[PDB]
């Protein structure tokens, strides 16, 4: 009795039902285990940086400023323009400017033929 | 001399201060002009603020 | 008139004083709770007086002065007036909050934070005195925004706490959208009628009303908590307890309605408009209502409860029935001022436990929230005279006699009939059954301001429905006219609702165990559109906000475009012409072919 | 003070109230409380006060101006015309502003004293209103915000030319 | 909230608690005695034990700690902790 | 004005021959009296302007940011120190000395009759400030950020030389009553559009524009808090300025050639308010914040209402106010910790008690709050732009709606909920930040009181 | 995803499974009798089958609970107000001001104060003179290059405190 449960991009595979988690290598018990020698490491080396009472700045994060400088600067290069960028770029950049462009005169020049006939409820719209 | 001279010395100078801008000048005057205009019959505010005697138009 | 306008502006300037006291205070007050109280209740007792002349003569009145930018055409001063409304709805208020600072003094005394609570709190009735006082429709704005951040910061009280800051980022976010209705009407009023002012507005009935009726529709279903943007009033409910209780009892939840009964007349005409008004109000109260069914806390089941009777305020304007709905508001506001403060209570009572699993045995733990408990969820629904009889029974009246949509009266139907039975199981699990709650108990209501907060508020639930609601001249046409079978159907609902609700709770005293049907999952999670919406909209807008904005646009195409192709151009160019290694014959060959493409190919001596 | 006759009042209609039963009357003690608590005191102390501010005597006087001749009798530059012809205009335009001000004021007054029926004793309001705004929309209204004097006449000639085109037309 | 609570108070509770339980015995119950080594019960039933705390007590504690306590003098230490039961 | 010129003069030898550890005093005292001799000038009645020369005159639109001005002035000076007060005198005099320097160019610029003398001392402003920012800039991209600075602001605004001797010499005198008074209708041919196009891409790039945008983050983020303030505030506002006075020509073509320029300052004020939603780097928020509020001047100047210039000089110096102390509170965080990012620098409601007022006060006048004078031009740009058609009103409040987002966002990111309980050396609140706050926000809401002052020449 | 290991184990997974599946099933099931009915069914369910020698069977079992426990769960559990996502969840996150702080105070204030100032500063004693050479030696004495866990030793050689104790004994009172 299961609708098996269809993931998504938004409605994440939890850590129950992999189902992958039951069918075990050796190689993923090794990886476990130096994924948190990793850790443990990286909290060591934290929490000897952290404790030290004639410590007196921040602790200097290199994971926050690689991320920074990594979403920031580091951009630029490396690029190249591909078709898939330059197709995206005048499709994000130039399309809907000029859809709202093409509306502005539709209903510009609607609004002036119509009060060059005259037919509009102008009889008094003082504060233009 | 940035609060006790110049903030409160500032609020009082330009809380109050000639009638910036012709504000209760136009508002006496229109008083005046709109209480002529209404016992002299014409309407108020006729319009044409220049005079179509004093004009002369390109003909045709 | 000097008593009349006198008293009214001393009910505006005592709300004032304490942020005076706060300002120059510079040796910090112990009684300063105390101070704000007995200012409040000086409040309220100037303000019983002029509505007591209002209701004994008429003479209605506006004050208008200190006028600033009166530039064009148009000049706007600080301009406000009494009217029915406008002066039958103050007094409630001021009441209502005169008690929530009773219940604030109990709630909040072991929290050291609480003269900056109290200030915000006051604050906050300051700017919802100015919305209900206002006619200049931008002091109506003034208003609208000062309590949309009052409201914003009342939320986010409980700094830690991520639910709450997001919660409070939710709840400006559907303000700013009533910001962007509420401004769309005042644009085509200016532009229209050369002002945003209320009497001249009325003056005229301007016949094209659909964009700015459009525009107070959007304001209204922003500020008041309806389909579309409703989902922020249980998330509104994760802050405080006395926060929620003035925040959606009274006051900041009928801000959006309150203007839509304010235009009555400028909604006289355009069915279209009614139309909208009663198809919206429909679909809040239904769906509002099933979304009641299945919540496991009390302060969400208050808070979809509130909604669904904004959504009768809709009907109730839909219908061309303004009044009622100001009655409806007054007797609402009692009604679940005490009902939040009972709640709030028991909830401080019994360690915060806050749920409705875990919750049960309470009747005979010293009864007097029971009584309060069973008084308002009592109240709630149409009990044939106390004070919720008066004014939801004569909007279903209202409702069925007039030239209606004919789905919107099943649906306000049917909702009066899923009110009943959340009511139902509201009490059942609250106080009836076997006691779930863990030992060491200290349950205690041995206290002075807790007793006399719920006491003024039942004293108010029972009498003061009936001393409105009668002492008023008739603004409109009563129908008093109905068949058999219309005026009963309102406690023929109500009565089929309980049985209904009371055989739910004796199967829930069986023992089977059935699996859920994916109708208890939709009308549980809130209904999908809180967790589909708020998993959309967030990560649609991002995922473009990163992609163009962020890396595309800006950063990579636009510094390709502007300075890279005229930089790389000028290093092309200078590579180009400064690399020469220094041999002379091939400089002077390169004079000897200028002088001949100057003589003969592009010729200079002709 | 202020004229009567430019900011206009009806006069008071104020009935005798004739009690039925006998409560009695909660606002009348109230009301005399009033009087005697904060009407006396305050109109001493307005008393004192104007009696010293009749100890001395100033005064403030009107500005008032000429009538300088035109536009319609400047030449093509001559800067020292132009520049009290566009003055004088721009006078013109903000005191005719503060005369729709007025009647904009007469109008939200007689909605606010007529009541419940608007439409007794506010037609002639409204007529003189639709007037006048009639005559400001013709005037003033489409010229934008770099105005001098120039353009109005501008839209003056344009305006009486295009009717002249009208009525022969219509004869 | 004012409660107050003190060592005495929490070992009594937890010693009280464990001996109403059904399936052990309150004569020979110490404070210092294990869970699976001398009592005798399963774990399954020690993680019952737990959930009988956490359900009288009235907050969680994590089964990153509930794998090892075993014991309800570590029981007492471990709430009297995440309580901080000192004036 | 020559009482406002010569007095600048005078206070630069001040802080020369004052002695070691007394040129602070007598620059603040000095340069304060100078703002209250400042505010004595606002006499401006009715119908003509006041000309304090052939060489100088003040309108209306120009009083309220002269004001501002030299009231930003003592302010910053105060502002920029405990970041070169470990450094040398002689650095230090010519630091202040630049300041001084910059104010009596943007006087000069703000006080400017002639169009020549006003280009002239609008390129004379954009000279001290690359001084400043390379020399002063904390960062290693400085270089870059007065680079972009100083060749986009010169190649945008180059050619509108060209095309002012043009006017110069086809219409006599560039004086503004002079050039008004005579100003005759150029109609659509396509001299007259590139002579257009000139004259307003050059102030689109002083702006600017969302094409031309770059130009200023890398200024702010890369730039001490001098600089940056005096950038963000008053060569901003002084570029608005700008245009505002030089649109009086070119009347019937705008009609006909200005739809692209609206469009692409309505597009690029959403992506714009849309892009300071999701950076790190708490500096540049109000940078891109400052460029969609002018972007939004930009409609309004294009489109030419007297509601829409009322409310676009009410716009310049409201959010003149608030950026500029904005940025002096993202300065005070900066200086608490050596981060410059946003996810880092968590908690301070707990530390800090006072500084969350500060913080709440800012966003709120950077949220519109409704009788400050940031709705007030907000509002008028929007009731002047619906005026223009009756659609784009979907753009405005949708701007607003993320303006609010991000303002209030910005808010609760770095000031609420947890500090990281690694950071461990901040000091409470010096009185000196305090009192610059307060300098920021008590004219704002004095101005709130009565904004007469502020509506511009149209009033 | 834990400190002292790295996966769980079989018999830790069948066991938050267990507490997992009982814990909704209070919160499906109210008035506590039926609940107490359905969870005696529950734990007879477990012991009918907990005797099977094999392994890939348990393993088979337990994914086959896994899909009939997240076919049978709660929408809201009640989760206690002190867990995340509860009710309160650090409620009084508000009132957790750390103490590196406190040593910022005008020397008024903390002549206000004598007897609690003068006993941080022997607490603050004895943290300087106990860190450098019993701390770090032993940190940098018992582990290889590689620490390849997270539980730290306890301080047995012959005096003084465990290492790296200061910010983990000196947290606030979780009820201020
Ligand atoms: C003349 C001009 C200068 C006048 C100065 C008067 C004296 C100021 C003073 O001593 O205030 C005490 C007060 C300090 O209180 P405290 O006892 O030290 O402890 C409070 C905490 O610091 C925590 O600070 P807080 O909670 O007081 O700050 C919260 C914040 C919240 O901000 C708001 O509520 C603003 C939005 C209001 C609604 C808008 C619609 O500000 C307010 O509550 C201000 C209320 C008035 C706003 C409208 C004016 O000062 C401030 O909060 C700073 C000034 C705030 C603005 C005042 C504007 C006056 C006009
Ligand atoms: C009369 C004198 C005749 C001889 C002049 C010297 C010609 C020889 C020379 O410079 O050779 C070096 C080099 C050609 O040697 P190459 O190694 O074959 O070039 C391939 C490189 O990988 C570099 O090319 P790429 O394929 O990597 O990408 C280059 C591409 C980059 O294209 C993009 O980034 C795509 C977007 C461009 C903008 C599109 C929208 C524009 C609105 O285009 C440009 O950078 C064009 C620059 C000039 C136009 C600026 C606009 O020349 C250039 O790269 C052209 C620079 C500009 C020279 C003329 C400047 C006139 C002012
Ligand atoms: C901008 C550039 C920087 C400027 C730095 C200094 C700014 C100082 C601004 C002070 C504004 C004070 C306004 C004010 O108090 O108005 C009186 C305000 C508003 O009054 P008002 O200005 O509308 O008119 C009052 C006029 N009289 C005095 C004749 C009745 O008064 C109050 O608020 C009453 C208290
Ligand atoms: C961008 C360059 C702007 C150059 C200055 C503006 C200008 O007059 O351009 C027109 C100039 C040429 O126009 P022009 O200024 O020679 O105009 C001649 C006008 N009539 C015909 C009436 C005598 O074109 C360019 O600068 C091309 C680029
Ligand atoms: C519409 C408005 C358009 C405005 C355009 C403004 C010009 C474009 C941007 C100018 C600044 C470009 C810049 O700074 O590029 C960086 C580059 C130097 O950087 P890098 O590669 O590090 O050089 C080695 C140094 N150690 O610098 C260079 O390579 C400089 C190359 C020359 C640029 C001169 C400016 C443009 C002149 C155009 C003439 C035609």
């Amino acid at each position: 009795s299961f609708p098996k449960y269809e993931p998504s991009r938004l409605a994440s595979l939890p850590t129950t039902l992999d189902p992958a988690e039951y069918d075990i290598s050796s190689e993923t018990r090794k990886a476990q285990a130096e994924r948190l020698a990793i850790r443990s490491r990286l909290k060591r080396e934290y929490q000897l940086q952290y404790n030290d009472p004639s410590r007196r700045g921040v602790v200097e994060d290199p994971a926050l400023i690689r991320w920074t400088c990594a979403r920031s600067a580091n951009v630029y290069p490396n690029f190249r323009p591909n078709t898939k960028t330059s197709l995206l770029g005048a499709l994000f950049g130039i399309g809907p400017l000029i859809f709202w462009y093409y509306v502005f005169k539709t209903d510009r020049d609607r609004k002036e033929k119509l009060i060059q006939e005259g037919k509009l409820d102008r009889t008094f719209n003082i504060s233009y | 001399f940035g609060f006790s001279i110049v903030l409160v010395l500032g609020s009082t100078f330009v809380a109050y201060l000639p009638d910036y801008r012709m504000q209760e000048w136009a508002r006496r005057e229109a008083e005046r002009l709109v209480k002529y205009r209404e016992a002299h019959g014409l309407p108020l505010m006729e319009s044409n603020c220049f005079d179509p005697s004093k004009i002369q138009l390109p003909e045709d | 008139m000097n008593l009349f306008s006198s008293l009214t502006l001393v009910t505006l300037i005592l709300l004032t004083m304490p942020i005076a006291a706060i300002n120059f205070n510079t040796h910090k007050f112990t009684n300063y709770p105390l101070y704000v109280k007995t200012t409040i209740s000086c409040a309220f007792i100037t303000s019983m007086i002029p509505t007591m002349m209002f209701i004994h003569t008429g003479q209605e009145m506006i004050i208008s002065n200190w006028h600033w930018l009166t530039i064009q055409t148009l000049k706007l001063s600080l301009s406000f007036k009494m009217d029915f409304f406008s002066m039958m709805f103050v007094p409630v208020a001021l009441f209502v909050t005169w008690s929530i600072m009773e219940f604030s003094m109990w709630y909040m005394h072991s929290d050291p934070n609480i003269n900056q609570f109290f200030k915000y709190l006051l604050l906050f009735l300051i700017t919802m005195l100015i919305l209900v006082t206002a006619n200049n429709l931008f002091q109506l704005f003034i208003g609208w925004e000062g309590v949309g951040i009052m409201s914003f910061l009342l939320i986010g009280w409980w700094y830690g706490r991520t639910d709450a800051n997001t919660a409070a980022l939710q709840a400006i976010l559907y303000n700013r959208i009533g910001d962007i209705g509420f401004i769309l009407a005042m644009a085509w009023f200016l532009i229209n009628l050369n002002t945003w002012d209320l009497q001249q507005i009325f003056m005229l009935n301007p016949n094209d009303s659909n964009l700015p009726l459009m525009g107070l529709i959007l304001a209204a279903t922003g500020k008041s908590a309806q389909f579309g943007l409703h989902p922020w009033l249980p998330s509104a409910m994760e802050g405080p307890t006395p926060v929620s209780a003035l925040l959606h009892s009274s006051t900041m939840v009928v801000a959006g309605i309150f203007l839509l009964i304010r235009f009555y007349p400028l909604t006289e005409n355009n069915k279209f408009g009614q139309s909208i008004m009663l198809c919206l109000g429909a679909m809040t109260t239904l769906f509002t209502a099933m979304c009641a069914l299945t919540q496991n806390d009390i302060k969400k089941i208050i808070a979809f409860s509130t909604s669904s009777q904004l959504g009768l305020m809709m009907v109730t304007i839909g219908i061309n029935q303004p009044h009622l709905a100001f009655l409806h508001i007054c007797t609402h506001a009692f009604f679940k001022a005490m009902l939040f403060m009972c709640s709030g209570s028991i909830i401080h009572s019994l360690n915060d436990e806050q749920d409705i699993r875990k919750m049960g045995g309470l009747f005979k733990a010293m009864p007097f929230t029971t009584t309060a408990l069973i008084i308002g969820s009592l109240a709630l629904t149409g009990m044939p005279f106390l004070t919720g009889f008066y004014s939801k029974d004569l909007i279903i009246e209202s409702a069925n006699t007039s030239y209606t949509n004919a789905w919107a009266l099943l649906m306000t139907l049917v909702a009066t009939s899923f009110t009943a039975i959340y009511s139902t199981r509201i009490i059942f699990f609250a106080l009836l059954g076997q006691p779930r709650f863990p030992t060491l108990i200290n349950i205690n209501e041995n206290n002075p301001f807790l007793i006399n907060s719920i006491k003024r508020l039942l004293i108010g639930s029972l009498f003061a429905g009936f001393i409105i609601s009668n002492n008023i001249p008739p603004m409109t046409i009563p129908q008093m006219t109905m068949p058999h079978y219309l005026k009963m159907t309102a406690l023929t609902v109500t009565i089929l609702g309980f049985i209904l609700a009371l055989e739910i709770s004796n199967t829930t005293h069986y023992l089977k165990f059935n699996y859920p049907s994916n109708t208890f999952k939709f009308s549980n999670l809130l209904g999908y559109y809180p967790t589909i919406m708020h998993r959309l909209t967030p990560y649609m807008n991002l995922t473009m906000s990163q992609k163009s904005a962020s890396s595309l646009l800006d950063l990579i195409w636009l510094e390709t475009i502007l300075p890279k192709t005229i930089s790389l151009a000028q290093m092309k160019m200078s590579t180009t012409i400064t690399s020469q290694k220094g041999l002379i014959k091939l400089y002077f060959l390169s004079f000897l072919i200028t002088i001949l493409i100057s003589t003969t190919l592009l010729n200079f001596h002709e | 003070s202020w004229d009567k006759d430019v900011y206009p009042e009806p006069p008071r209609r104020t009935p005798a109230p004739s009690p039925q039963t006998s409560l009695p009357n909660p606002i009348t003690y109230l009301t005399k409380a009033f009087d005697l608590l904060v009407d006396r005191p305050v109109t001493l102390v307005r008393e004192f006060i104007e009696r010293q501010h009749a100890k001395n005597k100033y005064y403030y006087y009107h500005r008032e101006f000429r009538r300088v001749p035109d536009i319609t009798e400047c030449h093509e530059k001559d800067v020292l015309c132009m520049f009290e012809a566009e003055m004088q205009w721009k006078r013109d335009y903000k005191v005719d502003q503060e005369i729709v001000n007025i009647i904009q004021e007469r109008l939200k007054a007689c909605q606010q004293r007529e009541g419940e029926s608007h439409r007794q004793n506010c037609a002639k309001e409204l007529q003189q209103f639709t007037q006048v705004v009639k005559a400001y929309q013709d005037r003033y209204h489409d010229l934008g915000a770099h105005y001098s004097a120039r353009k109005c006449l501008a839209k003056q000639k344009q305006r009486m030319l295009a009717e002249r085109k009208a009525t022969k037309e219509a004869a | 909230d004012a409660p107050p609570l003190t060592l005495e108070g929490i070992k009594d509770r937890v010693l009280y608690v464990l001996k109403l339980y059904d399936k052990i015995d309150p004569e020979k119950l110490s404070v210092n005695s294990h869970f699976m080594k001398d009592l005798g019960l399963d774990s399954l039933d020690q993680v019952e034990i737990i959930m009988a705390m956490e359900d009288e007590f009235g907050f969680e504690i994590p089964d990153i700690d509930a794998e090892k306590l075993m014991c309800p003098q570590e029981i007492v230490d471990y709430i009297a902790d995440k309580k901080d039961v000192y004036e | 004005m020559l009482k406002y010129i010569i007095p600048t003069m005078m206070l630069m030898p001040l802080t020369w021959l004052s002695k070691n550890s007394m040129i602070w005093i007598n620059t603040t005292l000095h340069s304060l009296l100078i703002s209250l001799t400042s505010l004595l000038l606002l006499n401006q009645f009715g119908d003509n302007s006041l000309n304090f020369s052939l060489t100088f005159f003040s309108d209306s639109l120009s009083t309220p940011l002269l004001i501002l001005t030299m009231w930003l002035l003592p302010l910053m000076l105060m502002a920029s120190q405990h970041h070169l007060s470990k450094e040398n005198l002689a650095r230090k005099k010519l630091f202040i000395s630049m300041l001084i320097l910059l104010q009596l160019f943007l006087i000069m610029t703000f006080t400017a009759t002639e169009l020549i003398f006003f280009y002239i001392m609008f390129e004379a402003t954009l000279v001290p400030t690359l001084i400043i920012i390379t020399r002063w800039g904390n960062q290693t991209e400085r270089l870059n950020a007065g680079l972009y600075f100083l060749f986009y602001t010169l190649a945008g605004s180059l050619p509108l030389l060209v095309a002012l001797i043009y006017i110069q010499n086809t219409m006599g005198s560039l004086n503004f009553l002079i050039l008004q008074y005579w100003v005759q209708p150029m109609p659509n041919s396509w001299s007259n559009t590139f002579m257009w196009l000139a004259c307003m891409m050059a102030f689109m790039v002083k702006m600017p524009l969302y094409g031309l945008h770059l130009w200023l983050p890398k200024a702010h983020v890369e730039a001490p808090i001098a600089g940056s303030m005096v950038l963000a505030a008053i060569l901003l506002k002084l570029g608005g300025y700008g245009m505002m006075r030089i649109t009086l020509l070119l009347n019937p073509i705008t009609d006909f050639m200005a739809y692209p320029f609206i469009m692409l300052s309505l597009w690029g004020m959403i992506m714009t308010s849309s892009i300071c939603l999701r950076q790190t780097d708490l500096k540049s928020l109000i940078a891109y914040s400052s460029v969609s509020h002018m972007a939004l001047v930009i409609v309004a100047i294009l489109i030419q209402t007297p509601w829409s210039y009322m409310g676009a000089t009410a716009l310049m110096i409201a959010h003149g106010l608030t950026s500029s102390m904005l940025f002096c509170l993202a300065n005070s965080n900066y200086e608490r910790v050596h981060s410059r990012t946003m996810i880092l620098a968590r908690g301070l409601q707990t530390l800090l008690p006072l500084m969350a007022a500060w913080w709440l006060l800012a966003s709120l006048t950077n949220l519109a709050l409704p009788p400050s004078i940031n709705l007030i031009g907000e509002l008028f740009v929007v009731m002047s732009t619906f005026s223009w058609s009756n659609i784009t009103i979907i753009l405005m409040g949708l701007n607003m709606v993320i303006t609010a987002l991000y303002s209030l966002y910005m808010l609760i990111t770095t000031q609420r909920g947890k500090h990281t309980h690694h950071i461990n050396n901040i000091l409470p609140s010096f009185t000196r930040e305090n009192a610059l706050m307060s300098l920021h926000m008590l004219p704002l809401l004095l101005l709130s009181l009565n904004p007469k002052i502020i509506l511009g020449p149209l009033y | 995803f834990l400190p002292s290991a790295a996966y769980l184990t079989h018999q830790q997974k069948v066991l938050q499974l267990y507490k997992r599946a009982l814990r909704h099933l209070e919160s499906r099931c109210v008035h506590r009798d039926k609940y107490r009915y359905f969870a005696c069914l529950l734990r007879a369910r477990f012991d009918e089958h907990k005797n099977e020698k094999d392994m890939v069977k348990a393993t088979q079992l337990l994914r086959e609970a896994e899909k009939e426990f997240w076919h049978g769960q709660h929408p809201q559990p009640y989760i206690f107000p002190e867990s995340p996502g509860g009710t309160s969840y650090e409620r009084y996150e508000c009132y957790k001001v750390p103490e590196w702080c406190l040593d910022d105070w005008h020397p008024s204030e903390k002549a206000m104060y004598p007897d609690y100032f003068a006993k941080r500063e022997q607490w603050k004693k004895l943290r300087r003179e106990s860190w450098e050479r019993e701390v770090k030696q032993l940190q940098e004495e018992t582990p290889v290059g590689g620490p390849r866990t997270e539980a730290l030793p306890p301080a047995r050689k012959q005096g003084d405190l465990p290492p790296l104790w200061w910010h983990i004994v000196t947290r606030p009172r979780e009820r201020p």
